């Protein structure tokens, strides 16, 4: 077969096009004057990394879990358009503030059959997900973990439930009346929006077993989300985000090397050293590892009949802590950075294999009941 | 006010 790459990969591209500077200027100005926060600032929250202490959290507090996708991470904000104050507008916009406008995306009012007014002043925080349907059909999906701004009324002092409840009622419920009647008129989205599926903090395996293998789009990991703590902007220490060893993966350079034999000539049959350079300076390489590859993946890798060495690929740490193959990165120049690759493997040294994340659930669960008392 | 919660 060919080789694995990113090709294989289903990636999920936002469905608008990049909104002009001028017009970016305008919203950043209208976001922050409705937030208090500044123009140039992203105001969604970044998770950290699950840690040990973490598990102490758990116990603590109350939390929610959800399933982390593989997707876009971005704020769904509707306004009115910068250039054209009578036209409703949706953007979206990811942490390195880059705005996406939406065309024929429509978010009715409660209660209004007229189908004339819209929301503004109405900022969502979100994961837009490609979920993949038999018949090599696909539909883009917007998936509502938070809410930031509901009709001019900031939430983001009030507490998860108050934040997600607004959403539900004022937005969430409005579109699933309409989409009931309006199918036509809702086909024509460039993506569907709906709250994701949520569980309590005590509710890991549920998601594992039968949540997550049902989904029709990919999962990385598991995010952690406490329900008694506001929405901040930036980094926030209560939001934490879990994913397997197998999941931190890092982009090397790779080389192979021949053994020179001292008699006769070289057997380029015979298996190689995998050499995972990392990248530095400008094309200033540093050895960091070498990839493990048994004779089976080798034979694998030369039936594949594709340049091996110069290349950047994709690797993953095993069971023994060998990195492993993943595929090949032909969408990358370089490898990551040693910046890069530090902070991934402190993820990796942190932290919590699935299983004593599991056989911590239970007193994570009387814990919470101790405290509805 | 409304509140979201699932269970369990």
């Amino acid at each position: 077969s060919m080789a694995p790459s990113e090709k294989d990969i289903e990636e999920v591209s936002v469905p608008g096009v990049l909104a002009p500077r001028d017009d970016v200027r305008v919203l950043k100005t209208r976001i922050a004057k409705l937030l208090g926060t500044s123009p140039d600032t992203f105001p969604g929250s970044q998770p950290v990394s699950f840690s040990k202490k973490h598990l102490q959290a758990l116990k603590e507090k109350n939390y929610f879990v959800c399933e982390k996708s593989d997707g876009i991470r971005c704020l769904l904000y509707m306004t009115e358009h910068p250039r054209y104050e009578n036209r409703p507008s949706v953007y979206l916009f990811d942490r390195k503030m880059n705005f996406y406008h939406v065309e024929k995306i429509f978010y009715p009012v409660e209660n209004d059959k007229s189908g004339k007014k819209y929301h503004v002043d109405t900022l969502l925080d979100g994961e837009l997900v490609l979920d993949i349907y038999p018949g090599g059909k696909k539909q883009l999906r917007y998936l509502v973990f938070d809410c930031l701004a509901c009709d001019g009324i900031v939430y983001m002092s009030r507490l998860l439930d108050k934040r997600l409840g607004i959403f539900a009622k004022s937005i969430q419920k409005p579109l699933d009346e309409y989409t009931k009647t309006h199918m036509r008129e809702t086909a024509i989205f460039p993506f569907l929006t709906s709250l994701k599926k949520m569980e309590l903090g005590h509710g890991i395996l549920k998601l594992f077993n039968e949540v997550i293998p049902r989904l029709r789009h990919g999962n990385d990991g598991l995010i952690f989300t406490c329900t008694e703590t506001p929405y901040v902007s930036g980094t926030d220490q209560s939001l934490l985000k879990w994913k397997p060893k197998e999941m931190n993966t890092i982009d090397f350079m790779l080389k192979l090397e021949f053994a020179q034999p001292e008699e006769g000539d070289i057997d380029y049959s015979a298996m190689p050293e995998f050499q995972l350079g990392v990248w530095e300076g400008r094309n200033m390489y540093s050895f960091f590892a070498f990839m493990y590859v048994d004779e089976k993946e080798w034979e694998k890798l030369k039936s594949f009949n594709v340049p091996l060495s110069e290349r950047i690929v994709e690797c993953y740490l095993d069971d023994e802590n060998r990195w492993r193959f993943l595929r090949f990165r032909d969408d990358k120049r370089d490898a990551n950075h040693i910046s890069t690759v530090k902070s991934v493997l402190q993820s990796i040294e942190d932290g919590v294999s699935k299983e004593d994340l599991l056989k911590e659930m239970p007193i994570i669960r009387e814990a919470y009941y101790n405290r509805k008392k | 006010s409304p509140s979201y919660s699932p269970t369990s």
